[PDB]
């Protein structure tokens, strides 16, 4: 089919330790290539590629333009952070845990938020640190993550296996044990 | 040591005349504006109960992106975008149990331009009832991601396929799933 | 978002303090504007609050202070000049540059009362029209011209005219009619200086 | 609370 | 950087469909329509942020718009009513530009029920009073624009062919000749005050000029009197020794 032409723009707000430190970026893209940007730690627009030089010189020559962008960390970022803080930065959803066999022992952790999580495998009270394979953190695209942490072993009688999940949504470790 | 990131991402594509405006928090979509109905669509109903956004504004930024696209198309001497095919993955929301409600998730990643055809197939036949999807989600490398969902009752008899068409693929791509 | 301008018509004597009120409501970072409309002219931007500074200094000698706590942005000037007579409009916007819809206040008409240094109350007669007109002029800035007691007799309100070249100013009103009985002696029969000449 | 958008600048012609 | 509006003045009859035009050649994405009325400031009727985009302002009732081309934003009155009599202001801008609104010259529109009530004004100048000349050494001339309707007049004073502002004071508002009637004609007065010496010079020429904006070329007219079209009416007088 006929050629396509894509334009993208990204206004980014990077927060560190809440709103104590904030960095603002006004990014412009032609197709997949960023050609010009304003970095609040720099103070003015800079060409990212030669294609963006025209825009840097043009925008930088307007005092009022730079003035507005220099105040974006406050008039934009900080204001928006405060707006959704209760349902984003503070969002908490419990990890659903399920242990099933597959030879592997799988510990599937589903529907949790935020993303940082700790999943550990135990056998008769002793942690198994070798032979543990994780699929990594998987984003479901609906404000919930999921992860599968497998333990490479041959399930046996008398053996007790435990999956221990630690997450910000839980007050104390969540454990689910499996026995053959 | 970074903590949170909010991104207001937008794009406009010719000849399709398609534009997009959305907010992103640490990888998840907070909301996007439906350009046609001129309203804000929250990713989670709950969000829309605590916050609001002046949807019309999205149209103002989009109109500038159109003008900017034309300006950039000419500056680059009509250099078209290079198609980058998607990587497709199908997985469920949680562990599958016969006769228990679940959700099949079709993940389309790392592609551009932002135009794809996605169809769910059950035993070779198209399925639309209950399906939903997200708009084109921004990637830090400036390509895109997308999620399609299909709620379903697992059976030993049903077979599923997520079919994806993209100008970057020589042929439609089919990712398969069935109750193991 | 909203703005209110308490005080539609404001009178200030020259050399005195000019104060035009503006209060706003905003659930988002505010950007305020003060526009002025001098007679027979279009709106001009006087000054604006961009959050770059709480005290904004404008053109033509005007000033305004953004007070988040009082949710106010009053326009002020130390010494009123006759050329400040105009209508002033306060506006608020959600955009940092005022390039997206602005919400305007109801506006304030600023009238500057001049100090008549040499009062000289007087009603004169002047002379194609079936009328004869009477001129009541040179009264001090405290005389008030009432509307005619007759419906077939016309009396305008008082206005000031300024002869710049001579640094002179005068107040005046005009009455006219075509009734025979209408005479300049009694035209302004509604509370004038005992001093006024004829 | 109300989210506020950031303006997108018009490129140099 | 200019926003131009079709007409400066317009007279229309109730029930008629009126079109107010606004065009800008700066490739601005945003255009708005406001009406300005005494004690109400500027109220937003409709606005647009892109081609084909229409957004109701705060007082859309009775109006409609059209934005087919980026350059033009048309305001439309479906069935004109007298309360739509007002000063309409167009404004344009771009969200992608470091500055704001650019206003048009405005459009005074008066909606009347009967076009046969439209009349140009008569103009008459009244020379200074000898008494005033003697008592103050100054000479006040008076201009009377009477019998006009609607209130579409611009009065100016010209001395020796030069438009004058110093020494002039025109009434801020006209007065109805029959206050009770809603179709009553108006009258306006103005003063031009000069030095006695200047007035006593027979070489100095004074002229009071009033431009009236009434019916347009398109308006149909078959009454006996002259069509009350936009026109300049004036009176003059020379200095008197
Ligand atoms: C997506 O699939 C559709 C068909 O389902 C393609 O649509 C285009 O071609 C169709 C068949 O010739 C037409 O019926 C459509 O009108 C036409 N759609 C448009 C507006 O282009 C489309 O090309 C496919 N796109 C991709 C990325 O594969
Ligand atoms: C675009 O084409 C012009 C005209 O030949 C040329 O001078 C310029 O280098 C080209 N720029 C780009 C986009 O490579
Ligand atoms: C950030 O944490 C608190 C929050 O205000 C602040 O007092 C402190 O100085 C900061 N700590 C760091 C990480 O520097």
């Amino acid at each position: 089919t006929r050629p396509r032409f894509l334009e993208q723009v990204k206004h980014e707000c990077h927060f560190f330790n809440g709103t104590e430190r904030v960095r603002f970026l006004d990014r412009y893209f032609y197709h997949q290539e960023e050609y010009v940007r304003f970095d609040s730690d720099v103070g003015e627009y800079r060409a990212v590629t030669e294609l963006g030089r025209p825009d840097a010189e043009y925008w930088n020559s307007q005092k009022d333009l730079l003035e507005q962008k220099r105040a974006a960390v406050d008039t934009y970022c900080r204001h928006n952070y405060g707006v959704g803080e209760s349902f984003t930065v503070q969002r908490r959803v419990y990890p659903e845990v399920t242990v099933y066999p597959a030879n592997l022992l799988v510990c599937s952790v589903n529907g949790f938020y935020p993303g940082s999580i700790e999943v550990r495998w135990f056998r008769n009270g002793q942690e198994e640190k070798t032979g543990v394979v994780s699929t990594g953190l998987i984003q479901n695209g609906d404000w919930t993550f999921q992860t599968l942490v497998m333990l490479e072993t041959v399930p046996r009688s008398g053996e007790v296996y435990t999956c221990q999940v630690e997450h910000p949504s839980v007050t104390s470790p969540l454990t689910v044990e499996w026995r053959a | 040591k970074e903590e949170h990131v909010i991104i207001q991402a937008e794009f406009y594509l010719n000849p399709d005349q398609s534009g997009e405006f959305m907010f992103d928090f640490d990888g998840d979509e907070i909301f996007h504006v439906d350009m046609a109905k001129k309203e804000t669509v929250w990713r989670l109903e709950e969000f829309g109960r605590f916050a609001s956004f002046e949807a019309q504004g999205a149209l103002a930024n989009i109109a500038v992106d159109k003008a900017n696209l034309e300006i950039m198309t000419k500056r680059s001497n009509y250099t078209p975008i290079t198609n980058v095919p998607p990587e497709v993955t199908v997985l469920t929301n949680s562990p599958v149990e016969l006769r228990e409600p679940n959700v099949l998730i079709c993940f389309i990643d790392k592609f551009t331009p932002p135009v794809v055809n996605v169809t769910w197939l059950r035993n070779g036949k198209p399925v639309t009832t209950g399906v939903s999807e997200t708009v084109f989600l921004p990637r830090e490398d400036h390509l895109f991601r997308k999620f399609h969902y299909l709620p379903f009752l697992p059976s030993t008899e049903d077979v599923y396929d997520c079919r994806v068409e993209h100008w970057g693929l020589d042929e439609p791509l089919l990712k398969h799933w069935e109750f193991d | 978002q909203s703005v209110t301008q308490l005080g539609s018509h404001v009178s200030v004597s020259e050399g005195a303090l000019v104060l035009l009120r503006c209060n706003y409501s905003s659930s988002v970072p505010p950007y305020l504007f003060w526009y002025v409309q001098y007679p027979n002219q279009g709106l001009q931007l006087l000054l604006k609050y961009t959050s770059a500074a709480t005290l904004v200094k404008g053109i033509n000698g005007f000033e305004a202070e953004f007070k988040k706590s009082e949710t106010s942005f009053h326009l002020t000037k130390p010494s009123a000049h006759m050329s400040d007579a105009a209508e002033y409009f306060c506006a608020v916007s959600e955009s940092p540059f005022g390039n997206e819809k602005l919400t305007f206040g109801t506006g304030t008409r600023l009238t500057i009362i001049p100090n008549i240094q040499n009062p000289d109350p007087a009603v004169y007669q002047l002379r194609s029209s079936d009328k004869s007109v009477c001129l009541f002029t040179d009264f001090d800035s405290q005389t008030n011209v009432s509307q005619s007691k007759d419906s077939d007799v016309y009396i305008t309100d008082k206005t000031v005219l300024d002869m710049r070249s001579m640094d002179f100013k005068s107040n005046s009103a005009v009455a006219w009619s075509n009734k025979s009985d209408f005479a300049c002696a009694n035209a302004f029969n509604n509370s004038i200086i005992p001093e006024d000449t004829f | 609370p109300k989210y506020v958008k950031q303006n997108t600048l018009k490129l140099a012609t | 950087v200019k926003v131009t509006q079709s007409s400066r003045y317009l007279v229309k009859r109730t029930g008629e469909k009126v079109f107010l035009e606004c065009v800008q050649d700066m490739d601005h994405e945003n255009m708005f329509w406001y009406r300005q009325d005494p004690g109400l400031g500027l109220r937003l009727i409709y606005f647009s942020y892109d081609v084909k985009m229409k957004e109701k302002g705060d007082i859309p009732e009775g109006y409609s718009v059209s934005r087919e081309k980026k350059e033009r934003f048309s305001l439309i009155l479906e069935s004109a009513s007298t309360n739509q009599t007002s000063m309409y202001l167009c404004a344009s801008s771009s969200t992608g530009l470091p500055y704001g609104y650019t206003f048009g010259s405005g459009t005074r529109l008066t909606v009347v029920e009967d076009l046969n009530k439209v009349f140009p004004p008569e103009v008459a100048v009244f020379e200074p009073s000898e008494a005033e000349i003697s008592h103050t050494q100054k000479a006040t001339l008076v201009c009377l624009a009477t019998g006009f309707f609607p209130d579409h007049v611009e009065l100016s004073w010209w001395v020796n062919g030069k438009e004058v502002h110093s020494g002039v004071s025109t009434d801020p508002q006209p007065l109805k000749e029959q206050p009770a009637l809603n179709d009553s004609r108006y009258s306006l007065s103005s003063r031009l005050r000069v030095s006695a010496t200047f007035w006593q010079n027979p070489r100095n020429h004074f002229r009071c000029q009033v431009q009236f904006y009434g019916l347009s070329e398109n308006d149909e007219w078959t009454q006996d009197r002259a069509k009350p079209v936009t026109q300049i009416v004036s009176a003059e007088a020379w200095g008197r020794a």
